[PDB]
């Protein structure tokens, strides 16, 4: 069954793909069980898929913020931050005094240490084999260390790499030639636990239920302790950072997609996109460990409409650069399918006489009200002595309005007509507001009763001292509109002794 | 142009403009004013009121739903919209929200401080219960709004608040708030400083529960176990919460839990309905909704439908409706009728003002 919403539309996705994701499968199914535990969604922006089994050791620390200094993509330095920016990617090495002051910086300022880098054997084994990212090792007897190169970056850099016991764990420690001697090679670590810098998982968004939206950033760094506290690492080697660096004039594909979503289970139950409308799952890319695969800007999209439609929102207080591309990213684009709905619906639902001052014709004053085409009906009632229609539309409700009717209208008791409203020509009408004895308004403002969907409409009735003023308007016609235009009326009435 | 749209609430303010489904700010209805009169700001509204009270004598010019002091709501307003919205005011027709059977003095006093004080080009008062209503797809029905220091029932027809049968009930969170500070204090606990309750409200608003039978649930609470729930403090001791969980929002129901001589939501639902027309009345039974901050409670809505069921008569079809944004409602509703074709019409604009003068407020806003 295919998805609709509006003027959204989910196909089934047929014959899902596995995606390949950096993060590891373990890491996934703990913020899945944080997003349920704290009832929010959360996006992670993607991990590089050569970072996984660094991640996955759990030696190291991740990147904090004031970092600026760049990773390297080649060499036994692949997935960290060399202190010298001649060993990270090709932007940085093209640029070498910003960037290398950018590292320098970072540590003097207390953002970073310079650390020594240690691989694990998976390590040596994926760059080696996996990748080929390595040449071959070869014993360097002379010193003891084996010798490599990289086969992608500067391959004409050799690497020394040296068996050393850390901690009980038997890592390879990576040296290189510095001003022609050996020296160990050095990475941006964190401050704290003094290991070298990963990538981290870095927050695109974070969606919170209604409970959880307000004045009372304390929840953001609520949740954050969370999630790094069911990550469980060591103290100091921690995945997620309180704060957030700038937005950044930058933008490529594989820096935002493909993000991982977590989200509450009651998305992925058959009911979980509303009644009958199917599982998250069905329309979006779900794992087997709850991860929900964003793949691009118009995935993100659909998908942020999806959890705003069940009343997750990102934060007022909260600061998120969510977008990247704009296939409809802006706030009017993004409203909540039942403030649409709400508003559609309401739009839909709302829609012998005395002679008259100046000569003869009281005909001529149920044409002034009549006139603006905004009242189907229009009377002016003499109340005084025997009760009778001066003038009234023809063929309409007031020019049939009885004695026994004005004298509801009229009468001393104000609150019988409050058990089932009172009638005017015959047509029911309940009382909305009776001003009748108010000085200044001396109105009464009514809405006649009707059977099925058949339209109501507001009625207004004005008391000088020998008349009654009313009007029906048409249909949609607001009450106030009625009543200032029947009061005005009653006011020049009033000017005239009538 | 866009509309602005700014509910004024008791406890909290919820501004932004017409068009958007989310208040831009929602902050104190506070102001405060240097408690020495003698010799930075005069004045100081929301937040940073209430960081500097040591400094400040504090007021609550909305405390009840009807505005007190027009000074100090002056500030109130000129605080939303220059340093909240940031905008100028004369560019901006404003929708503002207003109590049930708010007085005509005082919205006369809203309309002119608009005109004169602020230069809006056109101005609405609504009454924040039809906003409600609107913001769930609704125009006849009767909405049970419970905020900060006040409590309405208030039944509409066709988008017409009836004012003979609203009913106001004095107490809303402010007062669960404080009941919840009482009550955990009795067990040896101390909640009586504002930072304490803060924390209170905090428990409040994550843990407490509406009871479906509020005796059975306080003979489980006392019998095991299984409703208690822990709560970290700020200084990083743990305090259980357990049958306070259900009888702090019990008070809705049941006012003398307070010491409060008044019938409780349920029954001053029932009494609202019956003051309307006979022939409404099924209509009000099938559209109770709920709004407001204090009737976010989980278990809220079966209460209620239980408690109507058992008063109302049997072959009575009767519905409550608790949207997931109740707490934000009022404004939902507000930026949906400020955002609509038909709202032009129904303004009051600076042309009208200038020739009736404040009292067509009376005539042009209900
Ligand atoms: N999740 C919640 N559970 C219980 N009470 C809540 C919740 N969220 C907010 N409140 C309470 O609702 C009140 C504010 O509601 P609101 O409708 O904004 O009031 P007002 O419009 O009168 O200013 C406060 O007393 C606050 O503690
Ligand atoms: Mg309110």
């Amino acid at each position: 069954k295919t998805y609709q919403s509006r003027d959204l539309v989910l196909e089934p996705i047929q014959h899902p793909k596995s995606i390949e994701l950096g993060m590891p499968e373990v890491d996934q199914s703990v913020l899945a069980e944080v997003a349920e535990r704290e009832n929010v969604i959360i996006g992670v922006r993607p991990v590089d898929e050569k970072s996984k089994s660094l991640i996955a050791s759990k030696m190291y620390s991740s990147k904090g913020l004031f970092v600026k200094a760049k990773s390297s993509d080649w060499g036994p330095m692949s997935g960290f931050i060399p202190v010298d920016q001649s060993f990270a990617k090709a932007s940085a090495r093209r640029d070498l005094e910003k960037f290398n002051e950018y590292a320098e910086q970072s540590i003097l300022s207390g953002n970073a240490v310079s650390a020594n880098l240690y691989l694990n054997q998976v390590r040596i084994e994926e760059l080696v084999s996996k990748y080929e990212s390595l040449t071959p090792l070869e014993l360097d007897v002379d010193s003891g260390m084996y010798k490599t190169t990289a086969t992608n970056g500067d391959q004409t850099i050799p690497f020394f790499l040296n068996k050393v016991t850390v901690d009980d764990k038997e890592l390879w420690q990576v040296h290189y030639l510095r001003e022609g001697e050996l020296a160990p090679f050095k990475v941006i670590g964190d401050p704290v636990s003094k290991q070298p810098m990963t990538a981290d998982y870095d927050l695109l968004t974070v969606m919170y239920t209604y409970g959880d939206l307000g004045p009372q950033s304390d929840r953001l760094k609520e949740l954050k302790d969370v999630i790094n506290t069911s990550l469980g690492r060591t103290d100091g080697l921690e995945m997620v950072h309180h704060g957030a660096d700038d937005a950044n004039p930058y933008a490529v594909m594989a820096d935002n997609f493909p993000a991982t979503f977590f989200v509450p289970k009651h998305f992925f139950d058959d009911d979980g996109l509303g009644e009958g409308k199917g599982s998250i799952q069905t329309y979006f890319n779900v794992n087997e460990q709850g991860a929900v695969v964003i793949q691009n800007p118009q995935e993100f999209s659909n998908f942020q409409q999806v959890a705003i439609n069940a009343s997750y929102r990102a934060s007022l207080n909260d600061k998120w650069n969510s977008g990247l591309d704009s296939p409809l990213f802006t706030t009017k684009r993004k409203l909540s399918h039942d403030y649409l709905d709400a508003r559609d619906e309401v739009a839909k639902k709302l829609g012998s006489p005395p002679p008259p001052p100046g000569g003869a014709g009281w005909n001529a004053y149920i044409d002034n009200l009549m006139a603006d085409g905004t009242c189907q009906d229009a009377a002016i009632v003499g109340y005084k002595d025997s009760p009778s229609v001066w003038a009234a539309v023809p063929g309409k409700t007031f020019v049939n309005i009885t004695p026994a009717e004005v004298g509801v209208l009229v009468g001393k008791d104000r609150s019988s007509f409050y058990v089932n409203g009172l009638t005017l020509g015959g047509q029911k009408c309940s009382v909305i507001r009776d001003s009748l004895l108010q000085d200044g308004e001396f109105s009464m403002d009514l809405r006649t009763k009707s059977t099925g969907g058949a339209p109501t409409f507001n009625v207004t009735v004005t008391k000088t001292d020998k008349t009654l003023v009313l009007l029906m308007g048409k249909e949609g016609v607001h009450g106030g509109l009625i009543n200032k235009k029947c009061y005005e009326m009653a006011s020049h009435l009033r000017r005239s002794q009538y | 142009t866009t509309a602005l749209v700014c509910d004024n609430g008791s406890g909290l303010v919820k501004a932004g403009f017409a068009g958007d489904d989310a208040p831009r700010a929602v902050f104190p209805s506070i102001v405060g004013r240097p408690r020495h009169q003698g010799v930075q700001k005069d004045s100081y509204v929301g937040d940073e009121a209430q960081s500097k009270r040591g400094i400040l004598t504090l007021k609550y010019p909305i405390e009840h739903g009807i505005i007190t002091n027009w000074d100090d709501m002056e500030k109130i307003w000129h605080h939303t919209f220059y340093n909240e919205l940031r905008v100028a005011p004369e560019e901006h027709p404003t929708l503002l929200t207003e109590a049930p059977l708010n007085p005509k003095a005082n919205r006369e006093k809203m309309t002119q401080i608009m005109f004169e004080t602020f230069n809006v080009p056109a101005m609405y008062v609504a009454i924040q219960a039809v906003l409600s209503l609107y913001a769930s797809g609704r125009t006849t029905g009767i909405v049970l709004d419970s905020g900060d220091g006040v409590t309405h029932n208030v039944p509409i027809y066709e988008g017409y608040a009836l004012p003979h049968a609203i009913m106001r009930l004095d107490l809303a969170g402010r007062d669960l708030t404080d009941y919840l500070m009482k009550i955990l204090t009795e067990r040896g606990y101390s909640f009586v400083t504002t930072a304490e309750r803060e924390i209170v409200r905090d428990i409040k608003e994550k843990l407490c529960y509406v009871a479906l039978d509020f005796e059975n649930e306080m003979a489980t609470a006392a019998s095991s176990s299984s409703l208690e729930k822990s709560y970290e403090l700020p200084d990083g001791q743990v305090i259980t919460i357990g049958n306070e969980r259900f009888r702090c929002p019990e008070t809705l129901f049941q006012p003398s839990f307070i010491g409060m001589e008044s019938a409780g939501i349920h029954e001053t639902t029932y009494n609202s309905i019956m003051k309307c027309d006979i022939d409404i009345r099924k209509d009000l039974y099938a559209n109770n909704v709920m709004s407001g901050g204090t009737t976010m409670y989980p278990g809220i809505a079966d209460r209620m439908q239980k408690e109507i069921t058992a008063l109302a008569p049997s072959t009575m079809k009767i519905k409550i409706i608790a949207p997931p944004e109740r707490k934000y409602s009022v404004w939902i509703g507000g930026s949906i009728l400020a955002s609509l074709s038909t709202f032009q019409q129904m303004w009051i604009t600076k042309q009208e003002y200038d020739e009736a003068g404040p009292s067509i407020v009376h005539r042009k806003c209900f």
